[PDB]
This record gives C-alpha cells, structure tokens and sequence, in this order.
C-alpha cells in the first residue's frame, strides 16, 4: 500500500542545479556567535520615534553589516568563470523568500550607499509581488552573496544552505537564545547575567576563498554588529 | 482605568512611648505628624518599578552607547497615606498597585522597630 | 596719509560674480537652534573605539543630515536656468576652505549613498591639495547646496551667507554656547540644566522655494541631529 | 543624471516682482524677543467662558496690536509713489496664505475699529475661500503692512520676509521657546524662572522710514504685548 | 481715504543714495554676544573718582575698542574705488545723530591716540552742532568704519544697518538684556549666576573683506571688551 | 406773601418736548444689579501703567459695553418714524451733562470701531465746549441711546429718566453700594463676603421693543460688564 | 520719612532650664544666639500686611482674571532684634510699625511658652 | 607629579559615651559613621590657603578696581579620611599637604572636646 | 706709585657740557612717593592674558602717566631759546640707557596717542640698537622731559639728576620698598598694614617752571598713578 505522485516540471529544474553545486563548489563552513542586545536597544528607539512612516527589523541591520564587511575584505565579492576570475565593487545581496509554490530569490541592490528604510521598503515590496506571482526574470538573476534567516521557529538553533552556483558564499541565521556570562561587579566580585545571543554559519568555497579570509569576514561582521553605532561609517 | 486598594494595621504605642519620654527629660513636645511625615520621607527611597515600564529615548541611546551598561531597578516616589489605626489604606491604580505594598510594608517596619530613628 | 594697492585680476571674476548673484537672486532667511549633547556623546563614542584609521567631526554629521532633509524635501535640491527648473536626484555639497589666495569650494558626491569615513577622508584630501594649490577646475564646479562652519572662532554666533549663482540655498553654521533648560527632576519638580546649543542660519532663494519649504527643511535637519540615531535610517 | 520641469506661468509673475523688490526697496531689518505668558494666560480664559460662538488664536492679538502701534507711529502706515508719499488714516493688514499653489495674501480692512471675534472670522473666511481657490481679486490688491506667522513649525526660530513692492514694511512671527529669567523670591533673594518668548523681526524700507522711527514701532507694540489688558486702550 | 504729503529735496537725496549702495555693495551679517558687567563695574569705578570733569558712557569704550580691533585687523579699514583698493592708516570712525531733519553722521578723527575724555567731549560737541543745524559739511563727508547704537530703546535687542557708499563696513549695537549662564561655585557644583549681555551685529561688503577676515575682527573686538583693562594696551 | 419770576424762553422749549414725549412713547422699566469689583480692579490696573497720556472713568466702560450689547441685539437701536421702522448700524450714544444754565446732550460718534482712550478725549473735550458755551447745533442732534449718570453723590440708590423723542431707549445709572454674598470656603462651609454693587435702571417704549428684547439686552450688558475681559472682542 | 521704635520685656529663664538640663543628660550645650535666631525663623511666617499697601501689575491681571479670586492678607519678612533683657526693641518706619509689633510678640510668646520647640 | 601624607592618633572614647547615652534616655541609636561625616563638613569651613596660590583675572580685577581691597586668606575644601583608630591618616599633594593638616587637628580637636556638638 | 691714562676724546663732549648745565639752569628738587600696588596688580592681570605677544615693565605705565601730566600742565613741555620762550604741544620722552662705551639717549615720540604695547617694542628695539652701536644721530637729539630708573639695584632709595642743555625738567625714579600704614579695621580699631611704596624726585629749572608748577605736576603725576585706571582717559 502507497501512492505515487508525477515529479513536477519545476522540481527537476531545482534538482539538476542543486546536484551541480555539490560537485562543482568544495564547501567549508564557519560558525560564531553574537551578542544582539544593543541592537535591539537600537532598534526599540528607533522604532517609536516614528509616527508611521517605516517598521524595521534585524535582517536590514544585517544586510547593512554584510555590505560593509564585503567592502573591508573585497575576496568574498567575487566569482569563478571559465577561466577568469570576476572581481565587483557593488554588493548585491540576495534575500530568500518561501512559498507553498516554492523558494524564490528576491534582489537588493546598492546596500553599500543606502539606508535602512530603503532596504525594507524593497525587501517587503519584493516580498510581496513574489508572493502574488508577478516576478520578472531579471529580478531573481544573480548577486554576490546570499542570506537566509530562520528566526521564526524557535527550535532551529543552527542549519547549514548550500550556496548558489555562480556565487562563492552564503550564510544562515537562527533563532535568538538566553546564555549565562561573567560580569565584574564593582564590589570586587563576579556574577552571572543573562545574554542574549543568535548562532551565525557561513558557508564559503575553497577556490575562491581560504580560510583566513572567511575568519577576517566573520570577525568584521561580528565587530560591526556587536558596536551598532559603527553602522554609520 | 481599573484602580485598587491596598491596607496593612499599625500599632503606634512605641511612637507614644517616645513622645512621653522626650517629654520627661527636656520638655519638648511635638505630634504624631511629624513621625508620620518623616516615615513618609525614608521611605520613598528604594522602591521597585512596574514590570510594565516603558523608558524614554535618553535612557535608550545612553544604553545603545555604553555609559551606562548597567540599568536601574529602583526610583523614587511621592505616595501620601491616609490616616487610621486598630488602618493604614492606600488606593492606586493596578500596575503600580504593587510598589504601592513596598511602601506599606517599609513604613509598617521603619515605625514599629525604628520609632527613635524619626527624631532629629 | 593713506596707501594703494592695486587690485587683484582674481577679485574682480569673484567682485562681479557676487554683484551679480545679489541683483539676480532675492534672498529670505531662516534661524533655528539645535542642541548636539548627544550628538558630542555619539562622536566620543565613536572616536575611542578605533585604533587610527579615522577622526570625525561635526561637519560631516551636518553634511549627512543635511543630504537626508534633502532627500525628504527635494524642492530644494534644485536649480534655477535661462526658462526651465531644473530637479536632480543625487545630492552634492560644496564646503568652503579658507586660504590666503582667498576661499574655495571643494565637493563632495555621493553624500546620500556614503558614510562618515568616506566623507571626512574626501574632505581631507581635497582640503590638503587646495591649500597645496594643485586643484583641477572640474572639482570645484557646481553642486546643489553650499555649506559654511565658522566653529573655530568662539565670538562667530551666528552669521549671513551670499548664495552661489547656480544654485538656490546655503547654509551657516556658528560656534557652539551654553544656555539654561528646564528638567522635570524625578523628585516631582524642575530644574535648571545647562545645555550645550549651536544657532544655524539658512539663506534661500524665493523664486524657487518658499517659507513654507524652507521650514519644513529646517525642521527635518533638526529632527535629524537632535536624534543622531536617525542618521542611520 | 538629473530631471526638468518647464517653468509655471504663475512662477515668473511672482518671480520678477520678488526680483523688482530687492533692486527697487533697500532693506534693514530689527528684531526683538516678546513674552506671551499673559497673552497665553488671557487667551485661555477667553476660550473657555463661551459655549461655541468663537475660538482665539495668538495672530488675532498681534494683529489688533500692530493696528494700535500703527496707530500711535503713522510714519510706517505709508508708501512710496512715483514722486510723492502716500499717508493713509486706516489699517489694512496682509495675512499670508500657503497653498500648493502657491502663497496667496487675504486681506482684512477696519482692524483698528474692530473685536478680536470679527477678525478671527474674517481671517477663516477667507483662508478657506484662499485654499478652495474662488477668490475675486479686489479681495488680494492692496494693504500698508503684511504679517507672516510660522509658528505651526517648531524648529523655527527667527527668519526674515521680503517686502512687498508698493508697502513699506513686513512683519516676521516665530515659533515659541523656553529661556530662564530672575524672579525677586518675596524671602529676599533671586531666583530662576521659566518664561516662554517669542522672537519678532520687522523689515523696513529705508526711504520711508529711519532707524529711530522702527526702534519705537517695535517698543510700541512691545508694550502691548506684553501687557495685554492695553488692548482694549 | 487718504492724504498725500510731496517728496521732500533731501529725502530723494539720501533715497538714490541708499538704492545705489544696495545695488553696488553685496551683503554679508555677522552676529556676537558680548557680556558687558566687567564694563559697567569700570564705567562706575571711573564716574565717581570725578568731580564733574567729565561723565562716560558705553559707546566711547566700544569706540575705542573699535579702533584697536581696526589696528589688528587693518583689511576691514580700507575702501573701494573705481580700479584700486584703499588702505588707510589711520582709523576714523562715524557716529550717528537722528534729528527731526533726518539722521546725520558726525565724524571722530584720531581715535586710535586718544583718550575716552576726548572722545565724549567730541561726540558731545559735534552732536550738539548738528541737533542746532550749524554743521559745516566737510565735518561729515568720510571715514572707514560707521557705528549705530540704539540701547535708549529696551525693546531693540537686534538690528542691522546698510553701509555707506565709499565705506565697508557697519557695525550695529542694541539694548542689554540678563540671561543665565553657569558658575563653578566653591563648594564643587555648578549654579545658576544672571549675566547681562549686549548683541552686536556687524554688516561687511564681500568684495574686501572674507568670512574669516570678519570673524577674526568680531574676535579682537570680543576679547578687548570682556576683559576691559586690555583697553590699555 | 411771594415772587413771582417770568418764564424763560428756553423753558417753554423743554417744557413742550418733555410733554410730547409722555403722551406720544408708552414707557416700561426694567431694573438690573451689576458687580463691578473687576471693573475695577481693571482700571485700577490700566491707570497705574500710563505716564500722563490719558486717565479712565467707568462711564467709558459702560458706553463700550452698551455698544456691545447693542450690536448683539439690533431690535433697541432703531426708531419709530411716521409710517416706517428706521434701522441702524452704526451706534451713536447721548451724554447727559449738566450746566447752570440748562441740561445739555454732546454726542459721541463710532463707538463700536473704538477704544477707551478716544471716548474720554471726545467726551471730555465735549464737556468743556458745552460749559463754555460754543457748541455747534449739529453736535447735539440725534443718536440711539441716551444714557444718564449720578455717581458722583452717595445719595441716589436708583432713579428714573424721560427718553427723548426721537429715540427708543435710555439708560440710567446710580451709585455704588455694599452688599453680603454667600461664598463657599475651602474648608467645607458657607462665608460671607462683602461685594461692591451698582443698580441700572433702562426704561424702553413698546412699541419698537418688547418685554423680552429689553430683558435680553440687560442680559446681554450684564454679562459683558461682570466679565470684563469680554469687552476686547 | 518719620520713623518709630516699638518695645517689649523679655523673660530667659525657661532657655536657661533646657540648656542646662540638656547638658546634664546628654553633653550637648549650645548658646542663646541659637534660640534666638531659631526663633526669629519660626516667627517671620504670617505677619499682616500694612493697610496702605499698593499691589503690583501680575497681582491685579491675576485677580482680573480669575485664578486667585480669594486675595492674601499675610507676608513674610526679614527681621532682626536688638539685643537686651530686664528690652527688646525695633526701629522701623511708621507704616510697618503695626507689622513689626505681630512680629515681636509671636517670639514674646513662643519663648516662654515654646522653649523646647527651638530643640533640633 | 610628587605625593606625602599625613597621620593623626585618635580616640572615639566620648563618642561611644554619647551614643550609648542617647541610647538609655530617649531610644535614639545611631552610627559612628553620621558623627564622622558631620565632623567633616564642620572642619571644612575655615582653612588657609597654599603660599603657591595663583589668582584669577576677577579677582585681580575687583583688586585692581577697589571693590574687594580686603583680600582673603580662608577657602573652603572636600576632604575625606581614612579609617583607623589606635590612625587616620590623608594622602595629598605637597602644595597643599599643609592645608590638609589643618583638617586632621581641627577634627582631632572637636571630636576629642566637642563630640555633643556633632547631636542634632 | 700710581698710574695715568689720556682723556678720552668722547669724555670732554660730556664734561663741557655737564660744566654748562649747571652754570646755565639753575635747580630746585621736589621729592614724593607714590603706591604702586594697584599698578603691579594690573599688570600682573595684563602680563597672564597674552600668549607671547608682549610683556609689560613700571617705565611704559610711569612714561604714559608722564605724558598725561604733561598734558594737564603745558608749562613744563617749554623750552628756554635766546630771546624767546617755546612752548610745544606733542610729549616726547628722553630715556636714559647705559652701556659700557657710555651713556645713550634714545628717544621716543607720540606717547600722549600711543598705548603701552608700542611704548614697550619702541624702548626695546632702541635698546637693543644702543646696545649694538648702530643708532643714527637725528634718533638722539631733542625731547621735552628726560627720566631715569634705578630700580634694578635694591641699594638706591632716592638719588639726584642733572638736567639736559635744551631741556627744563628731568625725572629720577629709585627702587621699591616697604612701610606701614594705618588700616581701619571693621571691628572699629587701627591696624597696621605693609604697602610698599617708591620715592620719586624730579628737578626743575627756575627760570621756565615756579615751584607752584611742580607742585601741581607732582600731584597730577601721583594721582595717575595710585589709581592707575585713570591712565585710559
């Protein structure tokens, strides 16, 4: 006793792409942990200073940090050709957007000279019209770097994302959690307080990148986030 | 706005026994008011906060920069109680209701085990 | 008794621009005051996390700030031609430098798409080469707005600014003082707090904006410094 | 990168009289700081004794006053003919009107013999009549002093106005703000008060009018102001 | 309704004059706030040490502070002609006279080597003259500075003046006033002290002289004031 | 015993006019009790900040008010003619003074587009024609209303008045006096308080006015003399 | 300007008592000067005010209009006494010599009925 | 930037006496603490000055002019000792290591012959 | 034993002429001492508020005070011809500086309209041209009053002077010392008090001067400097 279901049109065209990134892009994964107190301090006052206008979120602050870690350390914004090695200087992020018809791959472009209003008027914009199934082609084409985020569910502590075959990085995010931490009370003493922290994977490949490179990456990332305020440089 | 009560008994005998006695040995005089006042005053020194309290923007950008990393959990109050014995009652709406209690309770032990505190 | 000196072939092709920008564009002013206590907080904050790459000033604040009013209020971003108005969409600012061969004017592009290092490394560059003397003539060509800081000198307050022939607004900026406010203390009263304020003159052309426009100009770039967090937003 | 928009008709109308101004009316301006505490005090004891007939505001008040100090210095009640001065005996004052059309200037006539209720009626009247854009002309030709107010804004302070071609005056109102006075304590000391000011400039013509005659037009209306019960003197 | 007066011979005069010199001289304003207690206390000490000699007032200190800040600052004491520029040496200074005939300006000669008895019975003198119309007229032809006072007004708190023809700058005084400022009280706290202060406006021609020229004279004048014993030197 | 003295030619003139207006105008009273502690309390407070220019009476305030009263209802300002109603919109009022040699009636013209300081000068300067005995015929002819006052002596609690013939109204006014009111303390009870009163006795003919036009209009004097501030608008 | 002096007796006696008894039961011995001046503060708080006084601008627009209706008839003040006993004296202007007599025989009965009072 | 200190003995003998005192006849109890705290600021009034002291431009000027020709010798301070007994014990500067000890004996005098002083 | 040297030719220029004053101008001394604790307070405030530019000395304030006198009394700036007496009206200042090859005259021009800073550079540079044996003739050859110090050398209380040829007065300064004075404490006493104090002398001619002319000159010169504000007027 069973059932059988024809395999659809479009579900080949996925598992021919993703067979070819296994086998044409070594994969090497890089993991860290972020403090995201501040941040969401900062992002408390900025959101009830507003009368309406906007509503932000901790991917747009993200997205931003992304920009201006790719900047620092320009070997991450690259890819492979056939025989040439292509190197940018503008970041396009992609964002990844799920419906019961499928996975798309919305676009954001110029995240380096751009603020977070803009950034979350696009995403939701594009968010929307993929959803309503009227998205362009040149639309969802090709970026630099790609993201996905899982801070939904709570029971997702950390996940791993195969990267995009003209792309040389990816990462995923997870879901926030509560740890203990040392602090020095100026009593001469040490207590615990309660940290909040999110687990942060990065997914790089090994002929374009070493590892050196994705450590620097993810060291900058997390300086940026961690000191908020470094966002305005 | 749904608004609330809280009461707690007094026993002012120790406060007499004071009055009494500065009365003996130098000759000064003075009311029970002025015990209830000064109580009042020590009081409203350490109280706790609602769980529902929301903070301003100075309080945020001071935090989201470092100068103070560490938050408060205490702020002052001006209460008033209302008077009577064998009591003490106050009316407060809920979510202050309790740090209302914090101040019962202070002045219940301050004037029960610290009459002698309020004088001078 | 008295002395002649002959005057100069480059203070006549600056005499006549200047007689010529009075007679061709009527001017109306605006005032405000802001106060910058935790604008001064944000750069201290900002100037001791860094190990020398970088030093900021309040300048290049008011240059961002400046670019964002921009933004929200476009009619300003605007130019006045022979019979058509002209309306750009990339904001440009032009900063004065002082030098004994008399002023110039530096410009910075691409202020709405940039952050505060950017702009005070291109600010210092091109102030080291004009007082150096080797500027090409491209650089110092046209812009939208023109910005003037006399900060340095404590007894300037506040003061007047002529417009530039091409272009419809320019703002002044004083010397900080110190004034007294009131702060409900927590005790249930109020008291005297001294606050830290510096006075901003705005000088418009009234063919091409109006009162109405230049105050709801100036009310953004207040908004904008007095809550520096918005400068990421 | 840039846009054009073709010039309006209406645009050069209004954009060679602001240019004839400047060339044909020197300008010198005056300003000074009035405290309307008592104003505001009086004003909300005349708002709450009616029950629906009227409603105050502060322009009515500044209104009738500039009436009376007109009144008491006649000079600046004046204009400039083609040879000769032109002396008027009744007061006629311009309001300012903003529209997205453009500014317009209603227009009230008998304000010396008039109530602060008739005035306020007059004022909606046509302010509405202005915004709906059914104004016979006859209604906006002609007055001897013209009045701007911008205190709906905040972050104004002070700014200055033009005057228009056939007056020879022009009165700018800012928006309220909050400075520290000395108070005689009735125990014998001095002590800090906060008082609530506004900042007043007037610009006058030169050829009509002198310094001294300016210094005491603004003292005039200063004494009314500040003490209101005048009015009804 | 109304009444017509005939131009007078003189007003027309002083009506071309005042048109040309906007039409010729751009513009430019400068604004200070100068703390005059340590002024008055001296003005006091030096009344009463007299035995009716002589009586002084503000304007001979602020006169010679005039002259000194002049000598420091010798690019403001110039001119311009039809093709050269004028540098004087000597420093003469124009005071203003309102009479019912209209202003008049008479003239103080060698101020900078002179003394403050000299200067007020000068300025008395020549005010006399003029109030009794028997004023010769190369008595009031040229000088290089102008000076307008009006603190006989309260209500005058700020104002500006337009310059002479030949001359290139123009400095206006206004009335006292008491604001709060901090002191560092003994006991290690900061408090509240009432200081009274004058502010004083400064209109420059920006063919010869620049912003900084300007700020850097309202600073000599600045420091020579407060600290008023430096009048000496 | 007795005398005998002939009657004067002036006696018969009143004589007959008196005569008519009995048998030619039905006559009903009205009587009403005014407060006038803040009246003046006002006064006072207006006759203290003046230097010499004017000083005011309450006669002024009463004409104003009863202007007032009178715009609000039109019904008493208008008159009875040989078979039509003649109604008015301007109020002109009649004052009684009295003189040894008969009884006169200056008029006092606009008063409902006037001010305090204008109704004194007219009324004084009109007193003083008519003790000297050059007034113009003109000048005492015709009005609207006629008000009487006898404050001067103690003695008078109320009284009544003839209305003239072509007029509908009169109004007559006594002396103050003392009177007990309930006030409600602080602490909970019932005090006395000792207020200051006036009784105002208006006669009205019925055949232009009725029982409840007067009433209101008492109504309406009432309430704009016991709020005084009310007679700004 | 006319002026005139207005006189009182003075007995010390209670002062003396509270001083020595304080000093035989706890140590603490203090001066007269600080009674006297404790005195003057406790005194210099309700004294009426003279019948020819002029009001000022705020108070008659303030009463004009209706928020202090109920008018005041006390006032404070700054006196200082003359020293003396078995007297004290003041000197002021005829207009406040009414006030200044309130001012004398409130300390007249404060400090022979009210010693103690002056105490901490 | 060299640094010296200072030392003094003492004895709180009489200190323990009052309280103890205060605390049979009324109830009152209190710390040594408030007693070393209250003389602190009574020992802070009157102290001379460093013989380095440099003036200020207002006060060369009131001089210069004839306003303040008395000139001063007394400013005020914000000292805090150390804890110890049988010592306390200061650590400043050499400029004003002088003006420091006047504090130690000041204290040293009124706490040892004026403990009551420091009561109420 | 002993030893002898030729005359030098420069010893006998002097020594005819030292032979010639005084069979030529007979002498009268006048002696005071004069309080200069005021003066070294103003200078002490005068020598802290500059940065480098100057540094003041007693000579310049005595040398204005000087001049000043001089003004007052004409008689003294004289001069005896054959046959005719001069009297001058600008002061210039014969200043005494000695050097190993003798004994100079420098001289300085102008004080009456100079301030202390010029005085200072002027005695400085002809110090320093004395010093290097370079000065023009024309530089040394006439004034109208002479004055020499002595107060480097603590051992020189009071000393004498000879007059020059062409010249009626000479000044002779000595060096500081100390005495008591009489102080009326507050508490209603006398108490001693240190001033320090100079002794001044001066000699004059009896044929230009009498001794009520110095007298008044002496007093002029003292009452300059115990108060020494009086140096502005």
């Amino acid at each position: 006793a069973y059932t059988d279901v024809p395999i659809s049109g479009m579900r080949k065209t996925i598992a021919a792409r993703l067979k070819e990134s296994v086998t044409e892009n070594p994969h090497f994964f890089v993991s860290t942990n972020l403090s995201v107190s501040k941040l969401l301090k900062l992002r408390q006052a900025l959101n009830s200073s507003a009368d309406g206008r906007y509503k932000l979120s901790v991917n747009d602050f993200l997205i931003k940090a992304m920009g201006i870690a790719s900047k620092r350390v320009p070997t991450v914004n690259s890819s492979w050709r056939d025989g040439v090695i292509r190197q940018f200087e503008t970041v396009d992020v992609s964002v990844a957007v799920a419906t019961p018809n499928g996975l798309i791959t919305p676009i954001v472009k110029g995240v380096e000279g751009k603020g977070l209003e803009s950034i979350s008027a696009a995403v939701k914009e594009l968010a929307k019209k993929a959803r309503d199934g009227k998205l362009k082609p040149e639309e969802y084409q090709g970026g630099s770097i790609s993201i996905s985020n899982m801070g939904m569910n709570p029971a997702v502590q950390s996940f791993t994302a195969i990267i995009n075959p003209p792309q040389a990085a990816i990462l995923a995010v997870g879901a926030p959690q509560k740890v203990a931490v040392p602090v020095e009370n100026e009593d001469g003493t040490t207590g615990v307080s309660w940290d909040e922290q999110i687990i942060v994977t990065a997914s790089f490949d090994h002929k374009v990148v070493d590892g050196a490179v994705g450590a620097e990456w993810i060291r900058e990332l997390k300086k940026v986030i961690e000191n908020p305020l470094e966002l305005l440089l | 706005p749904p608004v609330a009560v809280v009461t707690a008994p007094i026993s002012l005998s120790a406060a007499i026994d004071v009055q009494n006695k500065l009365h003996k040995t130098i000759g000064v005089f003075l009311p029970l008011s002025t015990f209830i006042t000064r109580a009042t005053e020590i009081a409203n020194q350490k109280l706790p906060l609602p769980a529902n309290y929301q903070p301003t923007a100075d309080e945020l950008f001071n935090q989201v920069l470092g100068l103070d990393k560490v938050t408060r959990k205490e702020s002052r109050g001006s209460y008033t109680p209302t008077f009577g014995s064998f009591v003490f009652s106050l009316q407060v709406p809920k979510s202050e209701e309790k740090r209302a209690q914090a101040f019962l309770q202070k002045m219940k032990l301050v004037l029960e085990q610290e009459p002698d505190k309020l004088v001078r």
